[PDB]
C-alpha cells in the first residue's frame, strides 16, 4: 500500500510539472511549491505522516523533490496503472472542457 | 498570498513565542536610550 | 517569533528509549522580561547593520551556570558580523567572545 | 566599560583621581614590611572552599 | 510495546488497504442520448 | 569571512541608498529557487566552526549545529529580505556614511554618525539563536510615508 | 531477561572469603529501573549492527 | 539484602 501510494504521488507530480510551460498565460506567477502543495493536499494522510516521521528532523527543498520525482522506479498496481491511463487520456484540454 | 510563506514540510513549523511591530520597538529604543544616560548620570558625579 | 521544531533534538523509538541532546538544560529554559528585552535589542541591532552596535551587560546581583557563557561565546562568532565592511559589535565584546 | 558608551560620549571630559598602573616598588620600600604585605595579601586574595 | 503515534498510522494504513476502487455492474452507463423536436425523421 | 556582504545590483528609487545587504552570502531567491540540495546549504565560517568543533573532540555539539544549520540560514535569508525590501526610505543611512563608519571606529576618530550602543547579557545570545522573525503583515502607514517625508 | 545459575559465581568468583576484589564487590549488587532501561538500550543497539 | 558486600554502600551513606 505504501509503495503504491508513493508511486501514484510520483506520477501525479511528474504530469503536473509541465503546466506552467504549457499555459504561460494562466500560470505566469506559478512556482513549483504550488503544485507540490496541491499534490500533498490531495493525498492520503498516512503516507504523509510516514514521510513527516523523517522530514520533521531533516530539511529538504525543491531540488530533492524534483530528483525524487524524476527517478525511474514505479511499483505497479491497479490504482497506479489506472491513474497513468487517466493522465494519458486527458492530454488534450478540450476533453476537460476549457479553452481560450 | 506570497510564495515565500508556503510550508511544505514540518521542519519550518514551530510554536509562536511573541510578537513585535513598529511603534512598540520605536518607543522601546527611545526608552532604553534615555534610560542608559539617566542611569549613568545618576550613578556618578 | 517562531521556535525551531522540537524533533530536531530528540527522536523517540520506544516508550522508554529516547535520544538526548547536549544542551537539554538550556532548551528547557524560559526567558524573563529583561532577557526578552535583550533579545529584542539583538534583533534590532541585526536589522540595522552600522547604526546600532551591541555591548556586554555586567550585573553582580545574579548568578549563572558558567556553561551558558561558553555556549554564548560559541554562538556569537557565527551569529554576529565583524567584517571589513560593517560591524555589529564593539572591540571589547569581540575580545570577550574570543576569551569565552 | 558602560560609563564610556552613552550617546553623550563625544562631548565629555573625563577626570581620574588615581593612576592605575601602580609601581610596586613604593609598596615594598617601607622598612621591614614583609609580614604586613603577606597579611594583606592573605586578607585580600585568599579564597574559601571545601 | 510500540509508541501509539506510530501505531495509529499503521492502523490507518491497514484500514486504507481495504479500499475498493472499481465496481461491478450489470449494464454500462448511458453515453449517448437523443432529443426530438417534432420531426419524424431526424433527431 | 572571505564572503561578500555588500553589492549593487540595480539603481534604486532613492538615490542616496544603492547598496544591498547579504548576511553570510544568502539571497532571498533561495526561498523560491534554491541553487543546491538540503545538504549543500553552507557558508565558510560555519563550516570552519564545524571543523574546529570536530577537531576538539566535541562531536555531539558539531552534530547539533550541523542539524540546526538550515534554520540559521533561513533566518538570515528572511532578515536580508526584510532589510532590502521594507526598510528602504530616505531615513536610511546614505552610502558614504555607511562606508566611512567602520574606518572611523577602527581609528577612533571623531564622527557625526555615532552609533548607538546597547548592552545584552550572556543568555540573551543563546535565546536569540533559537528564534526566527517571520513577518505576517506590513506596516499600516507604509503607503502614506512619502507624503510625510515630502 | 534470564539470569544464570548463582552457583557459577559461588564456586569460581568468590572461592575464598578472606580476599576481596572488584568482581567480588560487584557480585552483590541489584539493578534499579534505570539500569534495566540501560540494559534494554544495550540490547537494542546490539540488534542493529550499524 | 543478602550479600555482605552491599552493606558497605549503606555504611558510606
Amino acid at each position: 500500500v505504501y509503495a503504491s501510494e508513493l508511486s501514484v504521488m510520483k506520477v501525479d507530480m511528474r504530469h503536473l510539472s509541465l503546466m506552467q510551460r504549457r499555459f504561460p498565460d494562466v500560470l505566469i506567477q506559478a512556482r513549483p511549491s504550488h503544485f507540490w502543495k496541491a499534490v500533498l493536499n490531495d493525498s492520503p494522510e498516512a503516507v504523509k505522516a510516514v514521510m513527516n516521521l523523517s522530514h520533521s528532523h531533516n530539511f529538504i527543498n525543491i531540488r530533492d523533490m524534483m530528483r525524487w520525482v524524476m527517478l525511474p522506479s514505479l511499483q505497479p498496481s491497479l490504482k497506479l496503472a489506472l491513474e497513468e491511463e487517466a493522465w494519458a487520456a486527458a492530454n488534450d484540454f478540450e476533453d476537460l472542457m476549457l479553452t481560450d | 498570498q506570497r510564495p515565500e510563506r508556503i510550508k511544505t514540510t514540518p521542519y519550518l513549523e514551530g510554536d509562536v513565542l511573541s510578537s513585535d511591530s513598529g511603534p512598540l520597538l520605536s518607543v522601546f529604543a527611545l526608552q532604553e536610550i534615555m534610560q542608559k544616560v539617566r542611569q549613568v548620570q545618576a550613578d556618578y558625579m | 517569533y517562531i521556535a525551531p521544531n522540537p524533533r530536531i533534538s530528540s527522536i523517540t523509538l520506544t516508550q522508554r528509549i529516547t535520544t538526548t541532546g547536549p544542551f537539554a538544560i538550556l532548551t528547557g529554559s524560559t526567558p524573563t522580561a529583561q532577557q526578552l528585552n535583550d533579545v529584542r535589542k539583538i534583533y534590532l541591532a541585526l536589522m540595522f547593520p552600522g547604526q546600532i552596535i551591541l555591548d556586554l551587560k555586567i550585573d553582580p546581583g545574579e548568578r549563572m551556570d558558567p556553561a551558558v557563557r561558553m555556549v554564548a561565546g560559541v554562538v556569537g562568532h557565527l551569529l554576529f558580523t565583524a567584517g571589513g565592511r560593517f560591524t555589529n559589535l564593539t572591540q571589547n565584546m569581540a575580545r570577550q567572545l574570543d576569551i569565552a | 566599560q558602560e560609563v564610556l558608551t552613552d550617546f553623550r560620549r563625544q562631548d565629555t571630559i573625563w577626570v581620574l583621581a588615581l593612576q592605575l598602573p601602580v609601581n610596586p616598588q613604593v609598596v615594598w620600600d617601607v622598612p621591614r614590611s614583609s609580614i604586613a604585605n603577606l597579611i594583606m595579601n592573605i586578607a585580600t586574595c585568599l579564597p574559601t572552599g571545601e | 510495546f510500540t509508541v501509539p503515534d506510530v501505531q495509529k498510522i499503521l492502523d490507518d494504513i491497514k484500514a486504507l488497504a481495504a479500499e475498493q476502487v472499481y465496481k461491478i455492474v450489470k449494464v454500462p452507463s448511458i453515453s449517448f442520448r437523443h432529443i426530438v423536436m417534432q420531426s419524424r425523421d431526424r433527431v | 569571512w572571505a564572503t561578500i556582504d555588500v553589492e549593487y545590483r540595480e539603481p534604486a528609487p532613492y538615490v542616496h541608498a544603492q547598496r544591498y545587504i547579504r548576511y553570510c552570502g544568502i539571497d532571498s531567491r533561495e526561498l523560491i529557487n534554491p541553487t543546491t540540495y538540503g545538504i549543500g546549504m553552507t557558508y565558510h565560517c560555519y563550516n570552519e566552526m564545524l571543523r574546529m568543533l570536530v577537531a576538539a573532540g566535541k562531536d555531539s555539539e558539531a552534530a547539533y549545529f550541523r542539524s540546526m544549520l538550515p534554520f540559521h540560514m533561513v533566518r538570515f535569508a528572511r532578515i536580508n529580505q526584510i532589510i532590502n525590501e521594507d526598510l528602504h526610505s530616505v531615513f536610511s543611512l546614505p552610502d558614504d556614511m555607511f562606508n566611512a563608519l567602520l574606518p572611523d571606529l577602527i581609528a577612533g576618530a571623531h564622527q557625526n554618525a555615532d552609533p548607538v550602543v546597547l548592552d545584552v547579557s550572556w543568555i540573551s545570545l543563546w535565546f536569540a539563536f533559537n528564534r526566527s522573525f517571520e513577518p505576517t503583515h506590513r506596516n499600516e502607514m507604509l503607503e502614506v510615508a512619502p507624503l510625510i517625508e515630502s
